[PDB]
């Protein structure tokens, strides 16, 4: 799994959300700060959040 | 009291939840049944159609897991 890391949190990221999702994302996860947008392999979005690879198991 | 190892904060699509990333590690890292909270997630918000839902995972130290939706 790829994860699209952006700074902030869910609330202040809500505007974006949506576009998100409609460019892939499975599921988003708030951690410290940031909001993990997960996704099967990167894709074209303007945000420059940091993409990373994951394994599926911390 | 129980005593609480995680909350997690998600979002995930209205009765689309499955075991996979972020579910998987966020709850299995603490030992919550995964499956679960797939199932139960899926039951609360099925209903929802298209919606995305903001859901927080309360996480036991015997490995329980109680969770709140918000609509929608």
């Amino acid at each position: 799994m790829w994860v699209y890391r952006l700074k902030g949190t869910l609330e202040a990221l809500d505007p974006i959300l949506p576009g998100l999702f409609d460019g892939g994302a499975r599921g988003l996860w708030e951690r410290e700060g940031e909001v993990w947008a997960f996704f099967p392999a990167p894709v074209d979005l303007p945000y420059e959040g940091v993409w990373e690879e994951v394994g599926d198991e911390w | 009291m129980k005593k609480v190892v995680a909350v997690v904060k998600l979002q995930l699509p209205a009765g689309k939840a499955t075991p996979a990333p972020p579910v998987g590690p966020a709850l299995g890292q603490h030992g919550a049944n995964i499956m679960e909270f797939v199932k139960a997630f899926n039951a609360a918000t099925a209903n929802m159609g298209d919606a995305i839902v903001p859901v927080e995972i309360t996480i036991y130290a015997d490995r329980s897991f109680t969770f709140v939706t918000k609509t929608p």
